[PDB]
């Protein structure tokens, strides 16, 4: 467990989604889901634990390895958390689901 | 991901034996040659782009498939591949310096043959432009370094065919 | 046709593409073209004769 | 290792390696001697250090070998110094690869897991490992002694 | 402590020495 | 660096989707590199951003963040 | 968000009444000024880093805040300034196509003042970086064209201020 | 495999309508452009390696994939390029009899950009080759045949590429 | 810098510092001392550095002084040179910090983003840099031009 | 985020000057002192879980908040407590490595006193056992290391009260 | 499949050229070795099975993998392993006379990874098994020879790992 | 090659290079240096075997460059010279080999298809190399002729 | 060269070689290992020497490339690099033999006639020759590049 998320969690000075954005860059998952996928995998699976669903279409899929081919996995959770699409589905305050 | 310091510890734990002296032996190897794979990587780190635009200029300018109809032809093509051959460059270098190749097959030959095949992309001029892009590499960092490069060049061109 | 045991006639192109292009068995016109390999011409032309 | 660590740490980054992690690695390739020497230390005198730090241990905390405890009887006192020299083991290979995860990544990660599913005490085998230790330590030069310590101060870190 | 032998050298099902025994025990004509 | 953030992001698109409610109004510590995206963003859903204070920053600093 | 007409119609909608003959008017006004406003954000989306460059160095170069201690003194603190330079002219260009400031004060002038105060970042400098983007991009489009433009450039200026 | 007749029987089938008025059209046209397609497939059956050769003498001749490192250097593949284009003219004769590509995608478009990924081939001079081949034969047939070989010829080009 | 990096690392994975982590820092509190003098060596001959790089620059890359190039004119060539003194300044304080987080940090973020706003080729710059680099290592033992041409080698790297 | 080093090179930086004499005796200052640094960090991490439950044995144990009606009542509330003296603990010993307590009001003291007084923390009780952690880890690492160390705790108390 | 001599020719024949001085060069050094290559292959050819045999005897006997639970456990298995390992002898006498290790590319390391990491066979036991069988060749042929064979087995290890 | 030919007809049976093969390479060994001096012998003195043998094969069969012939006219004729450079350049190859697998492995397999897609008398090119051996035997001793002799009439029997 | 000079310095003065001359001849016997050394510099990378100097030298000075000038054209370009590459030997020459009577005695006594009667400019030359020492002494060591560099300088010199 990463324990100051949980920390600044509870209090309520960060919200939902930066802890996500935050235990995504964390290097947990990195080891859990980074390093063993090449970036075409790992880039599925971000779009599943962020999004809560696949990319549905081949420029998404285009664009988003654009982003991780720039700027590793703290770009591309850097990309997907701060989209319209979670803004949307999830907010502040919720967690992601699939 | 396991450097050689870590497969020689993963051999002895699946063993459930202490380090003998065959590994302290390897120990000692990698130990030794770990200066000449660290002078080789910032060799590598200075000319990544020249490296790369080196390769495409070998093997992929002027012939058929930066023509239409190739593969390599449009801008977007063009970058893709760019990206791609800095990512067998960057990920060359991480094998050297770890002196094993598990991270190759680990993070770039993993589904990369049916990502080729479902895109279309071909093999044989992308493999003949990882061995350009390795001789120019040997021809950068001298002849033994060169060589510790060019075995995971190697590796990945015969997980790529 | 009763003289003859079997032999294996035909490749799938993964299994082709599998054998030939490793880089050992490679060739080097297998894809992309080669230029020729002449040597420079002001060496040529300094030499001692024609 | 520390090659992993610092290849791992640039490749997520998306970047080369940085000259500070490139002597990094450069100041551990140098001090891989030193650590090569430490493991053998450790190695060649492994009975000395599981017999002396199990009798202290017993010595110290005499209710896990009473009838009650985890580790009573032969088999069980048996098996309570075949772990200790697992861990004795896994103290090696965190002494050559020069950071702790051989031990964190081998033997430390689900741990209280393990010894709450089998009824184990992971206080008293903290002590275990604290007399490997002092053993250990008792046994090297000062800086030796200062570099073994500090993996089996992780270890005892990670149990606590 | 002083029954435990390290792990490495404690015979396994495939090795010999659990054999060793009876192998020293026989006797071989000359 | 962080910037702690106060602002009211109405969605305009419960009515369509039919989904239940996040509260709006957040108070929050958005990093210095992607308070960007985030405001844009912000401005993008159409909400009204409230206040905006660097909190961890020290402005004026080269290196060090 | 909301152009020339879209206030109009909600003037005309918040009164609960149809369309009269000065929201005719207004709407012919718009109608009429739409073609030129058509062709001056084809020639502003022609040059932006051409005026955005000019504009820098016209006001900001050579000056004190590109030398060390100035907050325009690092290469990310340059490509910063660039960034929002261009944010400003682009902005400037929306506006001018709709014919209404809603999009500046919605979207740039939302929380430009107090992330400005939090960074340190100087407004005044950035007004006049903004009126040397405004002469230049008046001195390209004509005299008409670069009034309606700074028009907009005077609201982003205010706002700013 | 299936011509325009069996498709239009296959698309009521899958309804499981009667061949309404519809399908009365289509099968219409192809009964009255038949008589235009089997003149044609007689005229390129005549002229088959004279058109094979004049397209190798329009596009592939003389350039540098007949030299020294090119694909159609050898003799071996000369007669195997010779061979891929009297099949390309030969399966576009039979698309353009049967009235429906069905034929290419099943019986050359198959595994064809694989096969050609895998040895080598260039993709982009046999696009043209067959480009070549279909200029010539709409030369040879006249115009609204032609029209209708390259149609078939454009579908193996666009299933080529 | 070196403790910096450690910390941070250290510090998203909500663990201590490493011991291998800490025999690092260690090392380079050890070896500071050399890189103090790395610095005195480049900060001493700063003037002759930028005079003989900016010769062998416009010697190498004519076109950049000739009329229709950036550094055209007694101002621009100025300018250039101050230009070469920053980045030999920045060279200065990576050798000093053991890392390249204040060059970086500095002055290679927005480096591409900045010298195309102002409408200077990257390459005549990465060229500057190789001439004072070249100077450089030709001032200094031989692995002091190593730990120099590192970072010098960073520059040029982030550069292209 | 800063050390000793970097904000030496940020204060020489924000001059625009080089590094001076002074600069060059702080960063001397450093180097002579990391040495012990170093082994007083290793000394904290062995004993960190010993430290912090004896500050709760001297400070906090035996008075009214393990008591019903105090903060630290509950095993939740005791967990917590003890998870946030060991954030005290961690942090002083990064702000002692760094020699810098730019690390403590960045991510301790930023809304520390907010939190604990939105959640009802008493801030004096804290306060006194920071101070005893602050003693018990100067009478295991010394007299000077625990000087070094009892600067940034008091910098930690000065902060939260 | 090419030897020295064959390859020499297929470079010349891509250039188009005649053979110029180096590849005379090259065909008068394999002309000198090849009497050398000729004993050896004689000499291996002589002791296949005792090879074999004291390959397995040095590394695979009396460890693990023999024993229960093993790879090379059950008869079968241990048939296939002496089996396995008289291929990668048999391959590098090829090899060896050849001198190219095309045929070891194009016959042994083309599915052998795949083909072993389908079966679960260890790759590093049998990497380890194929470097004792080439101590033991180069004990039986000497010095060079054994440095030609090992350049070859050296070949297959880097293949199989 | 011989090499070659040898290890894949060992290679199929499942067996070994047998003894007779064996002496078979080491004869080919042996007679290489004769190898190479024919091939000198060929390489040295291709402008006057390409010339003087095309000159004999447009008088022995004129009507291929008469107009109506394929190689009629400058450029023609200059291609035509050409195929027969290239024939001569694998009768080299095929002599230093020591077998026809590179000539018939280059230029022998589909030239019957090629050169009835180009429109070419297939026994005008066989008289061509008939001229290209007449010329060539004419230009050494007695068993190099007969060596080189050799591989000239394996292409003239492929043709035909 | 060296000895070839003492012998006629004392040879004029109709007496033996001096001491002073004979500790000359000793110390260029023991200094001919460091010339042999820049020699084989020299020699094994001249191809990137003759080909980098030439893009520097038709980049500094474009008239000559340029129609009207000298060297327009391919063959004249060639026979321009053929000319620097006739320096360069004469540079390897005046290294090998410690003085400058081979390079003067070959290659600069009358080559203002020669370059006047082929309508040279015999600045462009210098220019040539000038880059050619920046690539030279670019790849060397400090007193290498010294003692090469004086070489180049006697080239230079002896042009203007
Ligand atoms: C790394 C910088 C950092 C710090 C320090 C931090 C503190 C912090 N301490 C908290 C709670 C707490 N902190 C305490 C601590 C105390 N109360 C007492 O009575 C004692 C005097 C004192 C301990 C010595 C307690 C009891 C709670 C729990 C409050 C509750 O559950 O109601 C909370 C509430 C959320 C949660 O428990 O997980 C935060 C965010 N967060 C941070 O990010
Ligand atoms: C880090 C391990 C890793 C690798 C190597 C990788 C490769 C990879 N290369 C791709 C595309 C590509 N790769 C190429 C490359 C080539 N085509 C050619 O003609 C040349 C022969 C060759 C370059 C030398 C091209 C042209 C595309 C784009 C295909 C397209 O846009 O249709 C794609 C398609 C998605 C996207 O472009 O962003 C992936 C996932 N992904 C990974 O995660
Ligand atoms: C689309 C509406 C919009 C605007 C305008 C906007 C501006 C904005 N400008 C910023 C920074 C900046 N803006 C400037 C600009 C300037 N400083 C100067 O000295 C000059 C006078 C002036 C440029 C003309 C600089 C230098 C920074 C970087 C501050 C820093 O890195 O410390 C930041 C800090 C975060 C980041 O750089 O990426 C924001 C959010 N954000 C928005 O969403
Ligand atoms: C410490 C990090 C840092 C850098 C790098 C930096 C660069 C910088 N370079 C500038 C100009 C310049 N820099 C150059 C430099 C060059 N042009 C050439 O042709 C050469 C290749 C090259 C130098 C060798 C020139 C010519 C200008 C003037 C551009 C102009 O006047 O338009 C300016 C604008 C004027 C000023 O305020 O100085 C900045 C801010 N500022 C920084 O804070
Ligand atoms: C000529 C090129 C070539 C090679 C090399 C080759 C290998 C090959 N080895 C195999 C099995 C095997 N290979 C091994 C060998 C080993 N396992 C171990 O534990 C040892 C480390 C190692 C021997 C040194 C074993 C034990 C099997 C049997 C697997 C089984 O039966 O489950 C199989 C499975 C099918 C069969 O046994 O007959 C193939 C195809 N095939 C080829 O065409
Ligand atoms: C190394 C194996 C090899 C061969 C043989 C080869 C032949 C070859 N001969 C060609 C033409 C030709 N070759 C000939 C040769 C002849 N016509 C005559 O009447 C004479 C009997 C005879 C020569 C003595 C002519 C006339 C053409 C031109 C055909 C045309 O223009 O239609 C061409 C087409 C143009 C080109 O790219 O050169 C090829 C590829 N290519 C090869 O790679
Ligand atoms: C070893 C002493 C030595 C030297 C120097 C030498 C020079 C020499 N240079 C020649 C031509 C030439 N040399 C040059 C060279 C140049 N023109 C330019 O613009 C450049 C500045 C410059 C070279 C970088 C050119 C253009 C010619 C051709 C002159 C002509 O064709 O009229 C020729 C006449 C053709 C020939 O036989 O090569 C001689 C003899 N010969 C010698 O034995």
């Amino acid at each position: 467990s990463i324990s100051y998320l949980e920390s600044q969690v509870k209090s309520g000075d960060i919200s939902m989604k930066e802890f996500v954005r935050r235990l995504a860059k964390s290097p947990l998952y990195r080891k859990q889901f980074f390093e063993p996928f090449i970036n075409s995998r790992a880039l599925e699976l971000a779009f599943r634990h962020i999004l809560g669903r696949g990319p549905s279409s081949r420029e998404e899929v285009q664009e988003y390895f654009a982003i991780v081919s720039s700027g590793g996995l703290a770009a591309l959770v850097d990309a997907l958390v701060d989209s319209q699409e979670y803004a949307d589905y999830f907010g502040e305050e919720t967690v992601p689901y699939l | 991901m396991q450097d050689a310091i870590t497969s020689v510890i993963n051999s002895a734990d699946v063993q459930g034996k202490y380090l003998d002296g065959s590994a302290m032996d390897k120990l000692k190897a990698y130990f030794t040659t770990g200066a000449l794979r660290v002078r080789a990587a910032s060799t590598i780190s200075a000319n990544a782009a020249a490296i790369v635009k080196e390769a495409v200029a070998k093997s992929l300018l002027y012939s058929d498939v930066t023509r239409p109809g190739g593969n390599m032809y449009t801008t977007r093509r063009y970058a893709a591949c760019i990206r791609d051959l800095d990512y067998y460059l960057r990920y060359a270098t991480y094998a050297m310096l770890a002196g094993d190749p598990s991270i190759l097959d680990e993070r770039v030959l993993n589904g990369l043959k049916e990502t080729y095949n479902s895109l279309g992309v071909p093999v044989g001029s992308t493999v003949q432009a990882i061995q350009a892009m390795k001789e120019v590499t040997a021809g950068l960092v001298g002849a033994d370094a060169g060589r510790e490069m060019g075995v995971y060049f190697d590796y990945i061109c015969s997980g790529l065919s | 046709g009763e003289d003859t045991v079997p032999y294996e006639r035909y490749l799938t192109p993964g299994g082709y593409s599998l054998r030939q292009t490793r880089p050992g068995a490679l060739r080097e016109d297998v894809g992309v073209k080669v230029k020729v390999e002449k040597t420079a011409r002001f060496i040529e032309l300094g030499t001692s004769s024609t | 290792s520390i090659v992993t660590k610092s290849i791992v740490n640039a490749d997520a980054e998306a970047r080369y390696l940085s000259p500070g992690e490139l002597d990094r690695i450069k100041a551990f390739v140098t001090s891989g001697e030193s650590r090569l020497r430490i493991a053998e230390t450790l190695t060649g005198s492994r009975e000395r250090i599981i017999k002396s730090a199990g009798d202290a241990l017993f010595q110290k905390r005499p209710d896990v070998v009473s009838p009650g405890g985890n580790a009573y009887g032969e088999e069980m006192t048996a098996t309570c110094l075949r772990d200790m020299d697992y861990y004795l083991r896994l103290i090696t290979y965190g002494v050559v690869a020069g950071d702790v995860t051989p031990i964190e990544e081998i033997g430390l990660v689900g741990v209280r897991e393990m010894y709450k599913s089998l009824g184990t005490p992971v206080d008293a085998v903290a002590q275990a490992v604290r007399e490997m230790k002092a053993v250990a330590t008792g046994m090297m030069s000062g800086d030796d002694a200062a570099e073994a310590g500090a993996y089996f101060d992780y270890v005892i870190g990670a149990m606590e | 402590v002083r029954r435990f032998r390290t792990p490495d050298r404690v015979p396994q099902a495939g090795d010999p020495a659990l054999f060793l025994n009876m192998a020293r025990s026989a006797q071989i004509p000359k | 660096r962080m910037f702690k953030i106060t602002a009211c992001v109405p969605s305009q698109s419960r009515i369509r989707t039919q989904r239940e409610l996040q509260n709006t109004y957040f108070t929050k510590l958005v990093p210095y590199d992607n308070w960007f995206r985030e405001q844009q963003r912000i401005m993008k859903m159409g909400g009204k951003i409230v206040k905006v204070q660097l909190a961890t920053g020290k402005p004026g600093t080269n290196t060090g963040l």
